RNA sequence: UUGAGCCUUGAUGUGUAGGAUAGGUGGGAGGCUUUGAAGUGUGGACGCCAGUCUGCAUGGAGCCGACCUUGAAAUACCACC
RNA sequence: GGGUGAUUAGCUCAGGGGAGAGCACCUCCCUCACAAGGAGGGGGUCGGCGGUUCGAUCCCGUCAUCACCCACCA
RNA sequence: CGCGGGGUGGAGCAGCCUGGUAGCUCGUCGGGCUCAUAACCCGAAGGUCGUCGGUUCAAAUCCGGCCCCCGCAACCA
RNA sequence: AAAAUGGUAA
RNA sequence: GCGGCCCCCUGGACGAAGACUGACGCUCAGGUGCGAAAGCGUGGGGAGCAAACAGGAUUAGAUACCCUGGUAGUCCACGCCGUAAACGAUGUCGACUUGGAGGUUGUGCCCUUGAGGCGUGGCUUCCGGAGCUAACGCGUUAAGUCGACCGCCUGGGGAGUACGGCCGCAAGGUUAAAACUCAAAUGAAUUGACGGGGGCCCGCACAAGCGGUGGAGCAUGUGGUUUAAUUCGAUGCAACGCG
């Protein structure tokens, strides 16, 4: 990062619906290695999702994704001697990463039976916009609102 | 300073000000400077200013 | 309210706050605004962004006097100045004039004591 | 000049079931109309923005009204306010 | 004893169809540490009793309490 | 001699009417931060309540003795 | 924003 | 030391040409005068600023730096004080010794044939030759080569202090020692190292992330304590599942 700016490693689609965009949300999801594990728990949710709220497998996730994905945040600059918290645009592909991110941590934190559960559970409150990803987003928007100033 | 702008305008025209006063004099009138430290003050400034 | 129709905007720009005054053209106040009163108290009202902010205010509160024309006087450094202008401009005002009233003496009283920070 | 007023007249009046800017109560089953109603702008005010009390103007002979509702039912007219 | 006024979150105070502010407590970030900031969660029969309309923190009388003026004060 | 006020952790001070569970600064102890020490951060421990005797189911707190300390008064000759 | 100190000889 | 504009009184410097006096000159102990700011006395004045002082912060503390106020003073008239890194840290006068680039102010001639060409004075800034210098540097405005006169120095501390004299309203100024004590104190420059100095660059250094330790039980090492002995060594990173 000091001197050698870097490339980019690529990833191989999903099996089941062959999107990158959920390979790498499984690959989020993982721990300790167990891509498989992983695979089976995202396959369940997403068809416990598909079912819920009809519409399919990869619309209705992505419907999820779109009321988490964060627009604005804010990023500790330092120049003057002073700390200021100034509000910064986010890449495309760290909008989703970050929501991916959001997702599962309020998953984990779910009180339900099962990891599938969890997560079915999660992401059809972000289709409706009123999980606690959601209010990760609306904190995160919020704070960056308020530093407005800065720029 | 004084601009009295005509109907045709999108630009503010403040170029006045660089030319004039504008912020050197109010950045240095703000604080005592006691005589010899602009004697010395202008004498580094041109000091400076040879090549 | 009296439907004066024209006025004058005085911008009262320092390092540490600026003011929004509009009054008519005989100098009477219709409605003012600063950037510490529109919240953001502290280090982020000495800001161009404070600035405008606080110029939107005074825009509105003299939408009943039915302002259309103004000249704007600009007094002061600061990191507003500029901002308000433009805010003036943008809530639909026609601007007339631009001048600059910054008091400056032909060096006649002492100023303040260095600062030894 | 300004209020306190003072004694008269015009307006004043949103949860909610509803045509809704239902102020309470009663005489109360009919009115004003050239002592201008209808179709339109005008401005103070307001508002949980329903448009209203309001000045006149092209205008020139009509509808409300019980009815569906509401805890309340006609500001149809009059009156204790 | 009569008159004048009052009782509303832990605190300081607003308000015939809506209990509102500000300060407190816990979290979130934030910060070297803080600090200073911004964001959420709360926390009240609106003192009780009784009284009209549909209720009416709003309206009325009685209590318990507080403040002032006055009577009382032999 | 007479009259008042005090005695509470190692130090300086709150807890008295309100007899029914000793708190607050600095100190002390353990762990952090530092090359190390101060400062700083986190977590703990520390109390015959001067002594003795009573009334109370219960006494730092209410009463009456004793010890120590502080402050007033001790005048007319 | 704040930021003190480092026993004797060799 | 002296900055708005105008008037009144007044000192010095420089240039052109000519006339005039005829060594009338240079330096100067003692002496006399002038001498920033602060300060003192008497009488005025007082906007801003601001010692002292008061409060708010910061801090371990903060009699400070920062913030809010604020008296003397800063201003005027007269009088005193007589000191400054009063510095060019370079006494005054005179003569001589290669150059370059500028600023400011006079003056002669040539077609001014625009802001030009050729000369001749005064003051002033920078760079450099020989020479000088411990070096740094100075270098026709010498710290070069010489002459005249004056002032001053003789290791550091004690000490520009004590005592005495003179001066001052005071504050104090000026002149100016000794005992005692040490073997150094000091100037310029060189190489490093360091800086809460500057520039450029790099590193799981930060940032972006993932998973841990610090809490529990147990394994193991160390410190401490204990013991007859608990063998010896390793001790910040770079000792502590180490020999
Ligand atoms: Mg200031
Ligand atoms: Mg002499
Ligand atoms: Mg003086
Ligand atoms: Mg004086
Ligand atoms: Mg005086
Ligand atoms: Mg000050
Ligand atoms: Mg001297
Ligand atoms: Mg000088
Ligand atoms: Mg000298
Ligand atoms: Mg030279
Ligand atoms: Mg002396
Ligand atoms: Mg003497
Ligand atoms: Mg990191
Ligand atoms: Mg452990
Ligand atoms: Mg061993
Ligand atoms: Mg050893
Ligand atoms: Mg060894
Ligand atoms: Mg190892």
């Amino acid at each position: 990062p000091r001197r050698r700016v870097i490339g980019q490693r690529k990833i191989l689609p999903d099996p089941k619906f062959g999107s990158e965009l959920l390979a790498k949300f499984v690959n989020i999801l993982m721990v300790d290695g167990k891509k498989s594990t992983a695979e089976s728990i995202v396959y369940s949710a997403l068809e416990t999702l598909a079912q819920r709220s009809g519409k399919s497998e990869l619309e209705a996730f992505e419907v999820a994704l779109e009321n988490v994905r964060p627009t604005v945040e804010v990023k500790s600059r330092r120049v003057g001697g002073s700390t200021y918290q100034v509000p910064v645009e986010v890449r495309p592909v760290r909008r989703n990463a970050l929501a991916m991110r959001w997702i599962v941590e309020a998953a984990r934190k779910r009180g339900d039976k099962s990891m599938a559960l969890r997560l079915a559970n999660e992401l059809s409150d972000a289709a409706e916009n009123k999980g606690t990803a959601v209010k990760k987003r609306e904190d995160v928007h919020r704070m960056a609102e308020a530093n407005k100033a800065f720029a | 300073i004084k601009v009295r702008e005509n109907e045709p305008f999108d630009v503010a025209l403040r170029r006045f000000k660089r030319s004039c006063e504008k912020a050197g004099v109010l950045a240095e009138v703000r604080r005592r400077e006691f005589y010899e430290k602009p004697t010395t003050e202008r004498k580094r400034a041109k000091a400076s200013a040879v090549k | 309210r009296k439907q004066v129709s024209d006025g004058v905007a005085h911008i009262h720009a320092s390092f540490n706050n600026t003011i929004v005054t509009i009054t008519d053209r005989q100098g009477n106040a219709l409605g003012w605004a600063t950037a510490g009163g529109s919240g953001f108290r502290g280090s982020r009202k000495s800001t161009p962004f404070a600035a405008q902010v606080a110029a939107e205010r005074c825009a509105d509160a003299v939408k009943e006097y039915g302002i259309k024309n103004l000249e704007v006087m600009v007094k002061g450094p600061g990191p507003g100045r500029e901002s308000t202008i433009r805010a003036l401009n943008a809530a639909g005002f026609r601007i007339t004039n631009i001048t600059d009233v910054t008091p400056i003496p032909h060096n006649g009283c002492r100023p303040p004591k260095k600062r030894r920070v």
